[PDB]
């Protein structure tokens, strides 16, 4: 997050709530955190990453997705889609 | 115009915040990568594109192209195919044309919009025609100067028919220039320079021809970086030039087999038929080498074979006419791994581009054909081993195929020996699947072309080759030339665009000319017939 | 309140934090002042979007600029979201010891953001815990906390145990009895002691008093 | 929840810890970064010593702005000493930079070309005197018992892997003996 | 002589270094702690190695695997020192 259904009820209950907990926990900071990912380290600053299923596409400006097409691109953007797994090389 | 300031002024437009905004050929992809590895080294983003589709471009290109500020197009004009229609000196975005083939498109130069022509520095030439072309042709008692002005038009363009009109054909090696443009600038990479061999030793299939006075050119390179004068041993970190041969799959195989599978020892040693065999193992038995010592792996074979393999070969080939065989080409030294000549490597590369992997499962081939190109991307590294190593053995899995389907052909000999040309199809065989990828009927075209003429006077003729399986009858029929024994002797070049294009210009029901390279064409057998009967008469050529 | 100290201070606290097993008392004084100084400074961009203004080249410190920002950004996540798992575990306990009177209470001191999440996060833990297993719920098992035996929610203030640590202190130019170096404890057995220069792995509760007082890295 | 280690830093969290060091470059210039702690300084001249943060010395040896002076503690005479005074002594680990592996290991990578002839010359002597050290920590480690355990002289690497095994044993020794009072 | 061939052996694992790693170093070190009390070495990357050793070793094996033995036992002590 980022940024089943067999399970009981009650989890999903908790879960929501509790990603609703931590999403006012991310309000708060207005840091900004951004506390859930970014567990990495950067270096060195940019990176050269691989489409994964995604063509699509868009912060700051528009890159137009485009897939298997691979990029060389700072670290920025691609923590928000790999989230949502669309990149693949790191 | 120079390079020099075109670079610049790219490099002026190339950091922003947002960033940027600006498949066979191996030639281009080493500029590609030599320059690419440049501007990585600057740090400069940009995007990359892996295009496939002669006419997909169209469909990709004027979809999402938003703040974008700045081997094809030689024959087709992208301003007609886009319909860049100019808006506002200080054009908003320009579109670089990488491409070697001429002759040049007659939008390309004059009428210049996206171009920033890239002709520099290598065709000036004249070349004198395309003056007339535009000059001449724009802006375009007075009866007679008007019928005289007339007249002069209509011989000026009977002059440029001509021109446009004629097959299109790669002059010379873009990585020389643009080596010698990097060098230039003072650059001098061992890895780019060995890449820059890499790539010229690519199209050797078509001569040299230049490349032949472009030898010293390389040479010099050679001379300039001197790794070590002495060893220097041995050292574990780190090009020599050394006495090649023509002989394919040499230092991972058996020489048995290398001459077995060899393309150019096959139609003069007559390799299906069974005369020549024996006439192998004479050659063998000129060698001295017992048949069990052909078999071994080149690693393991002893020390003074090794060293007497060039004065037996001097001593035993030359029966057979095979003189003229041995030359000076390079040989990369990677030190701990063991060399290898420049040509087994990019044939090995080729064969990892073409396996190591309605209209919608064709075009779904045609995605994992580009699919398979970033593998090749990755897989020009030296560390990356482990994935080379595979494609290296699937080319001797394949050249196995290729001789095998060859001497099949050579039994029923379904050839048409006609005048005008001649004329095949396969249109059924085992192991189809392998022929749906147009390089593997373009090297087999090769290995026929040589094979059937030797030359074999006389007169050498062009071969016609077909196959389908599924998809309705899709049967690729791509051109094919014929290839001279070293006895360019005329600019013969190509024929068929014309022929194309006066045949798709007729009723042309269910053609697709989808296929980005003008030789290969996609045609119903029910409508292929027509399409023979129409290309023996009138025969342009 | 040097920058230069600060950040030092700030990678200081960092690795005393992720080596500490159990809380350490919240710097607010310090947290805050730099959540605004950083703020400030990413505010300062402005000059970037300035940039673009000018068309009808250096970036290196820009981007450089940048990548400090989040890099040290990045520090701060670790902190705390490592702070909030601790709390996480030791959940229970912190609030038995923000019932207790001695010493010093939970409050912000020692521990906002914390509070809530712990508070919040506890109350839904609560809800979780209670509508699943305790319905269902006997008289006399109606009670999360230690009954006693075995036991529990007392879970785990042991300081007892074993971690590495570093000899280094403030020099006079106090307890430097020498020859040496300093100092002089455990309960049933004597000193070994300590130098500067080497690290010497012990109980974690005996160096407690130097790690209020600052005077051993971990 | 990261989880990982959690006891541990990460190899790659302690070259984040060693990012911070200081060293001296020859820039090839002949700023005023308002972030945190450099402060410094005026425009530098070319081919002159000034010591500065390690990650930036990256940055612009990445773009070849500077030229890296090799430390002068590394020559391979004093690793050689260094082996010398290892042979002769069991139980001390005396001198090490503490965090001259990772410097090693990134030096080789871009600052190699600076150095005169590393190349199969003292990446054998670091590996081999790795190794002695290794096990001499080995040797110092079959003694181990509470309340004492010596840490004399270690890069910190080799500490952070060792630390699971060790504080997670301890616990138990400790544990028991105490507990069966 | 005799110790020249235990030279080249013991110059081949502790003097071979391919792109930034050593190998066969790696691989006894593993080995003693394991309590292997053996080796394992790719012939083809002999071959790789040298031109000389090779065919040596092509001549005469009843007489050249002594050679290896010691060189195998001389390495073995340092890490056995490391390791009656």
């Amino acid at each position: 997050n980022g940024l089943t259904n067999n399970l009981s009820h009650q989890e999903q209950e908790y879960l929501k709530e509790y990603c609703d907990l931590i999403t006012d926990l991310k309000s708060g900071d207005l840091v900004d955190i951004d506390l859930s990912g970014s567990l990495v380290p950067p270096s060195d600053v940019f990176i050269d990453v691989r489409v994964l299923k995604d063509a699509g596409e868009t912060e700051y400006g528009v890159f137009n997705l485009i897939k298997d097409s691979q990029f060389f691109v700072r670290q920025s953007d691609v923590e928000r889609l790999i989230q949502q797994g669309y990149l693949q090389k790191i | 115009s120079q390079f020099s300031e075109a670079y610049n002024k790219i490099l002026r437009n190339s950091s922003s915040h947002s960033s940027c905004q600006l498949c066979l050929n191996i030639d281009a992809l080493c500029a590609t990568k030599m320059l690419s590895l440049l501007f990585k080294k600057q740090l400069v983003q940009s995007q990359i594109v892996p295009i496939f589709g002669y006419s997909e471009l169209r469909r990709h290109y004027s979809q999402l192209d938003d703040n974008i500020n700045s081997g094809f197009g030689g024959v087709i004009d992208l301003e007609a195919f886009l319909e860049i229609d100019p808006q506002e000196q200080s054009f908003r975005r320009d579109i670089y044309v990488l491409d070697a083939h001429r002759p040049w498109n007659l939008d390309n130069i004059f009428g210049s919009q996206i171009i920033q022509c890239f002709d520099d520095g290598t065709v000036d030439d004249t070349l004198g025609e395309q003056k007339e072309a535009y000059y001449k042709l724009l802006e375009l008692n007075d009866l007679s100067k008007r019928k005289q002005r007339k007249k002069q038009i209509h011989e000026y363009e009977g002059v440029l028919e001509e021109y446009y009109s004629q097959g299109t054909t790669v002059v010379n090696s873009i990585s020389a220039q643009i080596y010698s443009l990097l060098s230039a600038i003072g650059e001098t990479n061992l890895s780019n320079l060995w890449l820059n061999i890499l790539g010229t030793t690519s199209l050797d299939i078509a001569y040299a021809q230049v490349y032949n006075r472009l030898y010293p050119l390389l040479q010099d390179e050679v001379k300039r970086l001197t790794p070590s004068s002495r060893n220097s041993v041995k050292t574990p970190d780190t090009l020599n030039i050394q006495p090649d041969y023509y002989l394919f799959l040499l230092r991972h195989s058996s020489l048995y087999d290398s001459f077995y599978y060899s393309n150019y020892v096959n139609a003069k040693l007559s390799l299906w038929n069974e005369n020549g065999k024996k006439r192998l193992h004479k050659m063998f038995a000129r060698m001295g080498i017992p048949l069990s010592t052909a078999q071994e792996t080149w690693l393991y074979m002893d020390h003074s074979i090794k060293r007497e393999l060039g004065i037996i070969f001097d001593k035993n080939l030359d029966r057979y006419g095979l003189q003229d065989i041995i030359r000076d080409g390079f040989v990369r030294t990677l030190g701990y791994r063991g060399s290898i000549s420049a040509s087994e490597f990019v044939e090995a590369l080729t064969a990892l581009l073409e396996v190591g992997n309605s209209a919608q499962k064709l075009t779904n081939l045609r995605k994992r054909w580009v699919s398979n190109f970033w593998l090749s991307w990755d897989a020009l590294d030296d560390r990356k081993v482990e994935l080379l190593n595979r494609g290296i053995q699937l080319a001797q899995d394949l050249q196995r195929a290729i001789f095998n389907t060859g001497v099949a052909i050579l039994e029923k000999k379904l050839i048409k020996h006609l005048r005008i040309y001649r004329l095949c199809v396969l249109q059924d065989g085992p192991d189809l699947d392998l022929y749906r990828n147009p390089l593997t009927l373009l090297r087999l075209g090769n290995w026929l072309i040589e094979c059937c003429a030797e030359s074999e006077d006389k007169q050498l003729l062009p071969m016609v080759l077909a196959s389908i399986d599924e998809n309705t009858d899709t049967y690729l029929v791509a051109g094919l030339t014929p290839r001279y024994p070293r006895g360019t002797k005329k600019p013969i070049l190509n024929n068929f665009s014309m022929a194309f294009q006066q045949i798709t210009a007729e009723t042309d029901a269910k053609v697709r000319i989808d296929n980005f390279e003008s030789s290969i064409i996609e045609i119903r057998r029910e409508d292929l017939s027509p399409f023979l009967e129409k290309l023996t008469l009138s025969g342009l050529l | 309140v040097s920058p230069q100290q600060d950040f030092s201070d700030l990678m200081k606290s960092w690795k005393n934090e992720r080596c500490s097993p159990e809380l350490l008392p919240y710097p607010h004084q310090l947290m805050k002042r730099l959540l605004n100084r950083i703020s400030m400074q990413s505010q300062l961009e402005n000059i970037s979007m300035g940039f673009l203004d000018m068309q009808n080249e250096s970036k290196l410190p820009l981007l450089c600029m940048e990548t400090e920002l989040e890099r040290l950004k990045f520090v701060i996540r670790s902190y705390i979201r490592c702070r909030l798992s601790k709390i996480d575990k030791f959940s229970l306990y912190l609030r038995q010891l923000n019932e207790d009177e001695n010493s010093l209470i939970s409050l912000t001191d020692l521990l906002k953001d914390e509070i809530k999440y712990h508070d919040t996060h506890s109350l839904i833990w609560l809800k979780l815990v209670n509508d699943s297993i305790l319905k269902y719920m006997p008289e006399e098992l109606q009670a999360i906390n230690d009954t006693e035996g075995s036991v529990n929610m007392i879970d785990e203030p042991d300081w007892n145990k074993f971690v590495f640590i570093h000899v280094n202190g403030p020099p006079d130019g106090e307890n430097e009895f020498g020859k040496p170096c300093y100092t002089v404890i455990p309960d049933l057995k004597e000193e070994v002691e300590l130098t500067i220069g080497s690290i010497y792995v012990m109980r974690y509760e005996v160096i407690r008093d130097l790690l209020r007082d600052d005077k051993v890295a971990l | 929840l990261p989880a990982h280690l959690q006891q541990t830093f990460s190899p790659e969290e302690i070259q984040f810890i060693v990012e911070n060091e200081p060293i001296k470059i020859f820039p090839r210039i002949t700023w005023q970064l308002i972030t945190t702690d450099d402060k410094a300084l005026n425009n530098m001249v070319a081919m002159r010593s000034t010591e500065v943060v390690l990650w930036i010395a990256l940055l612009l040896k990445q773009q070849s702005k500077c030229s890296i002076v090799a430390p002068q503690w590394l020559t391979t005479k004093e690793l050689d000493r260094k082996i010398q005074y290892e042979k002769t002594h069991p139980d001390r680990f005396s001198e090490l930079p503490w965090n001259w592996l990772v410097l090693a290991r990134i030096l080789f990578n871009k600052a190699k070309d600076d150095f005169h002839d590393p190349i199969h010359e003292l990446r054998g002597k670091i590996q081999d005197l790795r190794e002695i050290r290794q096990i001499k920590v080995l040797k110092g480690l079959k003694y181990l018992n509470e309340s004492h355990l010596q840490l004399d002289n270690l890069s910190l690497l080799e500490i952070n892997e060792l630390r699971p095994f060790i504080t997670e044993i301890m616990d138990k020794l400790r544990e028991i003996h105490t507990a069966s009072l | 002589d005799n110790t020249e061939i235990i030279k080249s052996f013991k110059n081949f694992i502790l003097e071979f270094r391919l792109d930034s790693q050593f190998i066969y170093r790696d691989q006894l070190r593993n080995n003693i702690l394991v309590k292997n009390y053996s080796l394992t070495v790719n012939m083809e990357h002999l071959i790789g190695y040298n031109e000389d050793i090779y065919k040596k070793l092509s001549d005469e094996p009843s007489d050249i695997i002594p050679l290896f033995e010691t060189a195998i036992t001389q390495v073995a002590k340092r890490i056995s020192i490391l390791s009656n």
